[PDB]
């Protein structure tokens, strides 16, 4: 199966500037027609898959000129000569001279902004989960850039390990930060053995980890 | 005036059949082929097959090893896509392609169809608050949301003060977990100065379950 290869996996953008998007095949996609079966698809957020650039270097009607397809027997690349906010989700490589259909790993672009620390806040279970058996603790890093962060747990300065799980929002559209949740699970019972539940943030934004914490049972 | 609408959002319990509608218009139906395409959540697009309206004939990837069929209907311009014998890693979105002759591979795609296998029982969330306290310490900028936990299947909408207040607010993507269940939070930044002013609830919508609650998020 001709394997398509994309590099990079994550390529943040700076608005105005240039923007490049690689893409290699184990095989030579070009035929005896002269015809190379390299195709370039778009995923906007949210949205279905667009053709974007149809055999290497052919622009679909519509996509701004900004945009190009060049190519060379197996490295193929996409090219914005100026990036938009509006080009931003997932590009897919893909060929079609062979069966089955095989496309690349995606390169998804995002917008490249002033790092920014995250706010850091830490919440305890709910007294009404407590009386339920169990206590989710809650830690959240709010607006922050890049996405890249180390959170990690430490109950009565001990370190945690799979305790916990995280989730990140997608890149705001108005400021272009992120947003991470790490909770903690732990019984009702395994959670009055402990007091101090601690979340330690590290970030590009940080000169150093910072840490926000809580005892148990007392505000 | 080429448009593919398929069919809704579809549950199945493991080692179960789905079968998926794509409704084609604006073409000659018959002579343009139909490609079905997958993308498991978070993960790349994969090439599951495509027919031929015009013949029947069609082309599998092999890895399916035959728990695709492809289907088309000409007298209605619908093409069908059935999958057997479904596993959790079945768990995506599909969709159908239309090709148009001279190199234009895949260039109409439908809206999508959500498939997600597991064996968990449609359930209602919990709704816990995540109060909003601080105290000393400095920085002074509130945060507060709602833990909305233990629900099945996906979607769940949340929104703050009936949808008055959208400015700040985040709701992170659901999370599954060892439990057949799914679970998430949305938060929301505020002015600490004003959480004795403004009266702070987090609506949860739960359509799968018929389940809405309105929890309040008070201080302490």
């Amino acid at each position: 199966d001709i394997v398509m290869t994309q590099t990079p996996l994550s390529l943040p953008v700076t608005p105005g500037e240039p923007a490049s998007i690689s893409c290699r095949s184990s095989k030579s996609l070009l035929h005896s027609n002269g015809i190379t079966y390299l195709y370039w698809y778009l995923q906007k957020p949210g949205q279905s898959p667009q053709l974007l650039i149809y055999q290497m270097s052919n622009l679909v009607s519509g996509v701004p000129d900004r945009f190009s397809g060049s190519g060379s027997g197996t490295d193929f690349t996409l090219k914005i000569s100026r990036v938009e906010a509006e080009d931003v989700g997932v590009y897919y490589c893909a060929q079609n001279l062979e069966l089955p259909y095989t496309f690349g790993g995606g390169t998804k672009v995002e917008i490249k902004r002033t790092v920014a620390a995250p706010s850091v806040f830490i919440f305890p279970p709910s007294d009404e989960q407590l009386k339920s058996g169990t206590a989710s603790v809650v830690c959240l890093l709010n607006n922050f850039y890049p996405r890249e962060a180390k959170v990690q747990w430490k109950v009565d300065n001990a370190l945690q390990s799979g305790n916990s799980q995280e989730s990140v929002t997608e890149q705001d559209s108005k400021d272009s930060t992120y947003s991470l949740s790490s909770t903690l699970t732990l019984s009702k019972a395994d959670y009055e053995k402990h007091k101090v539940y601690a979340c330690e943030v590290t970030h590009q934004g940080l000169s150093s980890p910072v840490t926000k914490s809580f005892n148990r049972g007392e505000c | 005036q080429v448009q593919l609408v398929q069919s809704g959002a579809e549950v199945k319990k493991p080692g179960s059949s789905v079968k998926v509608s794509c409704k084609a218009s604006g073409y000659a139906f018959s002579y343009s082929w139909i490609n079905w395409v997958r993308q498991a959540p978070g993960q790349g697009l994969e090439w599951m097959g495509r027919i031929f309206p015009g013949d029947g004939d069609t082309d599998y990837n092999g890895k399916f090893k035959g728990r695709v069929t492809i289907t088309a209907d000409k007298s209605t311009s619908t093409a069908y896509m059935e999958l057997s014998s479904l596993r959790s890693e079945d768990t995506a979105v599909y969709y159908c392609a239309r090709n148009v002759f001279d190199g234009y591979w895949l260039v109409y795609w439908g809206q999508g169809t959500l498939v997600t296998v597991s064996s968990a029982s449609t359930k209602g969330p919990s709704v816990f608050p995540l109060a909003p306290s601080s105290k000393s310490t400095s920085g002074g900028t509130a945060a507060l949301g709602c833990l909305v936990k233990d629900y099945f299947p996906e979607p769940v909408t949340v929104s703050w003060n009936s949808g008055a207040l959208t400015s700040g607010v985040h709701t992170f993507p659901a999370v599954l977990q060892s439990s057949g269940l799914y679970s998430l939070s949305s938060v929301v930044t505020v002015p600490s100065s004003s959480l004795g002013t403004q009266t702070y609830i987090c609506n949860v919508n739960h359509k799968p379950s018929n389940t809405k609650v309105d929890k309040k998020v008070e201080p302490k």
